[PDB]
């Protein structure tokens, strides 16, 4: 019930915006219970503003993401329904801190923690692939190649791989559906955008295709050699 | 003789006497035997928190600058002020002649981090 007075309390004034901490870590028992954190005060912020920014707070999840419960924030910048508003400002910010979020690495939750952020990442990518319908008119391609780069950049191998991997392994509706939605973007996206546009999105199609194919396909060549293995044992 | 049990008994007994406003935990286990310490520390007080140290020792002559900041660039590069507070940090480190990890190099960090506020 705090939560309310002291979202109340820190919009109300423009604090120095890093002595946030301090008065957070005063105001609460430090440890009681973090699941009522910053983590759904940037969404139930966002829900009255709509077609706004809502600056100064961006700092504050800044500050947060540093060094606070990940997995939260994943699950519930997952979960947030912004692709039916499509504010295409906002949600510009929260892409841009995923990117960063998702850059370097997870954290360690001693626990299926991992395997829930990685369900709530791919929800995410599931979030993220209504990035091309939202820009499909872009009557008012800045966002929608943006949105394929991160959606590139995500995809970096030997990291996260074996992470989504366990992912779908772990459930097979959610990834249906992903990839039942994967290929509705691609049949949308057969119009002649641009030429890297339309074009890169099959590339990354094709890669979350191969995602769950496997982790070590056999890619070696160039073995110039006559095997004597085979023709002894024969 | 040997030890068979545990880390060596002066670290984690000088280190078990210092103030409660910080807390040590142990990361993955990379550091059996040898470097025998990888602590994670996260001071709690009226100042705000930032990125953990990495503290991982060396024999007991300490010519250790345990923490090497693995995340520094982009978790320092996030905000100004902690990037300034970083730089201000590096710059106190220095003056510091064979600096002690368990005890000088924590307590300059926390010094720093409440002067932080300037």
């Amino acid at each position: 019930v705090n939560l309310k007075q002291a979202i109340l309390q820190a919009w109300k004034e423009r604090w120095s915006d890093y002595q946030w901490a301090i008065n957070m870590k005063k105001f609460f028992p430090k440890g009681a219970t973090w699941d009522i954190l910053n983590l759904a005060d940037a969404l139930l912020e966002q829900a009255m503003i709509g077609p706004s920014p809502n600056p100064l707070i961006l700092s504050y999840l800044k500050y947060a993401i540093s060094s606070q419960m990940v997995s939260y924030s994943s699950v519930l910048t997952a979960i947030s329904k912004f692709d039916d508003f499509s504010r295409d400002l906002c949600v510009q910010a929260l892409l841009d801190i995923m990117d960063m979020f998702c850059d370097r690495l997870s954290c360690h939750g001693k626990a299926e923690e991992c395997i829930g952020l990685c369900r709530a990442l791919l929800s995410a990518l599931h979030w993220l692939l209504r990035c091309t319908a939202a820009s499909a008119e872009r009557l008012r391609e800045k966002q929608l190649a943006m949105c394929l780069q991160r959606l590139e950049k995500t995809l970096s191998s030997t990291k996260n791989r074996a992470l989504l991997h366990i992912a779908k392994l772990e459930e097979a509706s959610s990834w249906t559906a992903i990839e039942h939605s994967l290929l509705k973007l691609g049949e949308i996206l057969a119009n002649l955008s641009n030429p890297q546009l339309r074009s890169q999105a099959e590339q990354c199609g094709t890669l979350i295709r191969s995602i769950p194919t496997m982790l070590s396909v056999h890619a070696e060549q160039m073995h110039k050699t006559g095997f004597p293995t085979v023709h002894a044992v024969i | 003789d040997d030890e068979r049990q545990s880390i060596p008994s002066v670290l984690q007994g000088e280190v078990a006497r210092l103030d409660p406003k910080f807390l040590v935990n142990l990361d993955p286990s990379h550091c059996s035997n040898n470097g025998t310490v990888h602590l994670i520390c996260k001071l709690d007080d009226k100042d705000l928190p930032s990125v953990p140290p990495l503290e991982l020792s060396v024999p007991a002559d300490y010519p250790a600058q345990s923490p090497l900041w693995i995340d520094r660039q982009w978790q320092y590069d996030a905000n100004p002020f902690l990037q300034s507070v970083h730089r201000c940090m590096t710059s106190r480190l220095l003056q510091l002649p064979d600096k002690h990890s368990v005890t000088a190099l924590l307590n300059t960090w926390a010094q720093s981090v409440h002067q932080a506020c300037l």
